[PDB]
């Protein structure tokens, strides 16, 4: 897979209600694509959350390369494996987050 | 090729700072969090807290939350544990860790750990008794009040093995360390033959043969 | 805190046996977030098993791990030499992060009845002004001893430390020093020393003594 995204970093821990935000990179050198933010379910499936152009937020950053994507108000559920993907599907490689229980 | 380095060993007095470091080989250094730990001698492990690069957030526990500063030098991809108002309680091996791929948790790389030894007490080297022999007799030497750890011993410079024992050192309340080496023998050998311990405290440059006689 | 507690603290096997270690949680742990620890002495923790049950990389299948909940178990079917270590759990569930107390495992052998062996103060350490008295229990199997102090037939306490090796790489017994530490004054107050020893590998009660 040629010039796929990146997704940083490889693991994000938080407590739950807090937020977490992953940073996708992709230069495209290509002009339109589309930027998904997925999970992956349990036999490797994905669903997708969010897009560039809810819980789950794209936003790029004024470097353009570089794109947040944010979980606001984390639950323990949400922990598990995601990744991003352009379109001009080229996937990035996957992270994982971790929502710990708030005692 | 994944490798946490960590800073050596520091004795410490009572009201001091230690800060022990943790540099981390073969990865992008802000891809994962380092775990700080510690295990006090025989004891068993306590978190201390954690440091993401990516970041820069920190998690710390309640226990640690004001004498423990973590920070981070991207440059050197190096994570720091800063330690205020040392007390002797603090006396421990100190470990950085980070987790792998789907390790949910689990730590897969440690650092060699950096023993951080606390005490009022300052560098001395044992003094060195006989213990006196008096079948199968015993003799040994005892090697006391001596900071800090560790000490070695030998006899007959390695060349007796058989049925010595060199017993863990024990803290005095003198905040010195004491221990005895023994060995057993044949009692129709005490006289006859020569039996010499070899005590090495290296902190303190003690070099000492004893002769155990009758 | 989540408080994990391990049982036992030390357990006692042979090559080739089985051993079960357990890990309650003080309170319930989702099972992906347990993991289990291999410690040799020196060195630091290695992973053993993660999230419950799954075998960290190099590890061999000797090992498992079961639980949930607030139970969980580690298993060692057919122990090796080089096995005897101290296990510990560990969860990731809440911060803070806990691990257990530890568990060490330890050489079953036969038992083993100690030599007790006594020795006065040097001469050399009583001009000092201190008197250490050594009470040697030599090459025995199990571990727990009773080490009592006479002075003059009084029972002392507060005064002496026990220290106890590794069991000898060679045959796997234990030894252990009981240490009487008294002033020079308090020495030469008193002429019987004695250092009397209850083991299970014994007939009844061994005394050792000497006259100052
Ligand atoms: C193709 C290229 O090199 N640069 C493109 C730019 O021209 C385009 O407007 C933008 C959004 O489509 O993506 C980037």
């Amino acid at each position: 897979p040629w010039n796929p995204p990146t997704f940083s970093p490889a693991l994000l821990v938080v407590t739950e209600g807090d937020n977490a935000t992953f940073t996708c990179s992709f230069s495209n050198t290509s002009e339109s694509f589309v930027l998904n933010w997925y999970r992956m379910s349990p036999s490797n499936q994905t669903d997708k959350l969010a897009a560039f152009p809810s819980r789950f937020r794209v936003t790029q950053l004024p470097n353009g390369r570089d794109f947040h994507m944010s979980v606001v108000r984390a639950r323990r559920n949400d922990s598990g494996t995601y990744l991003c993907g352009a379109i001009s599907i080229k996937e990035s490689l996957r992270a994982e987050l971790r929502v710990t229980e708030r005692r | 090729q994944v490798q946490l380095v960590q800073s050596g060993a520091e004795v410490k007095k009572p009201g001091a700072s230690v800060k022990v470091s943790c540099k981390a080989f073969g990865y992008t250094f802000t891809t994962y969090p380092i775990e700080w730990m510690r295990q006090a001698p025989g004891k068993g492990l306590e978190w201390i807290g954690n440091f993401h690069p990516y970041n820069d957030d920190t998690k710390y526990n309640e226990k640690f939350q004001g004498r423990v500063t973590l920070t981070v030098d991207k440059s050197s991809t190096t994570v720091y544990m800063e330690l205020s108002s040392l007390r002797s309680e603090d006396t421990a091996v100190y470990y950085c860790a980070r987790e792998n791929y789907g390790s949910h948790g689990g730590f897969v790389y440690w650092g060699q750990g950096t023993l951080v030894t606390v005490s009022s007490a300052s560098t001395k080297g044992p003094s060195v008794f006989p213990l006196a022999p008096s079948g199968t007799a015993a003799l040994g030497c005892l090697v006391k009040d001596y900071f800090p750890e560790p000490v070695t011993v030998s006899w007959n410079s390695g060349a007796l093995t058989s049925g010595v024992h060199t017993f863990p050192a024990v803290l005095q309340s003198s905040g010195l360390y004491s221990l005895s080496s023994v060995v057993t023998v044949p009692s129709s050998s005490l006289g006859t033959q020569t039996y010499i311990c070899n005590v090495n405290h290296k902190p303190s440059n003690t070099k000492v043969d004893k002769k155990v006689e009758p | 805190e989540n408080q994990l507690t391990q049982s036992p603290s030390s357990l006692s096997a042979s090559v080739g046996d089985r051993v079960t270690i357990t890990c309650r949680a003080s309170s319930s742990v989702i099972s992906s977030y347990l993991h289990w620890y291999q410690q040799k002495p020196g060195k630091a923790p290695k992973l053993l098993i993660y999230s419950t049950s799954n075998l960290a990389s190099g590890v061999p299948s000797r090992f498992s791990g079961s639980g949930s909940g607030t139970d969980y178990t580690l298993t060692i079917s057919s122990l090796q030499p080089e096995d005897f270590a101290t296990y510990y759990c560990q969860q990731y569930n809440s911060y803070p992060l806990t691990f257990g107390g530890g568990t060490k495992l330890e050489i079953k052998r036969t038992v083993a009845a100690p030599s007790v062996f006594i020795f006065p103060p040097s001469d050399e350490q009583l001009k000092s002004g201190t008197a250490s008295v050594v009470c040697l229990l030599n090459n025995f199997y199990p571990r727990e001893a009773k080490v009592q102090w006479k002075v003059d037939n009084a029972l002392q306490s507060g005064n002496s430390q026990e220290s106890v090796t590794e069991q000898d790489s060679k045959d796997s017994t234990y030894s252990l020093s009981s240490t009487l530490t008294l002033s020079k004054a308090d020495y030469e107050k008193h002429k019987v020393y004695a250092c009397e020893v209850t083991h299970q590998g014994l007939s009844s009660p061994v005394t050792k003594s000497f006259n100052r």
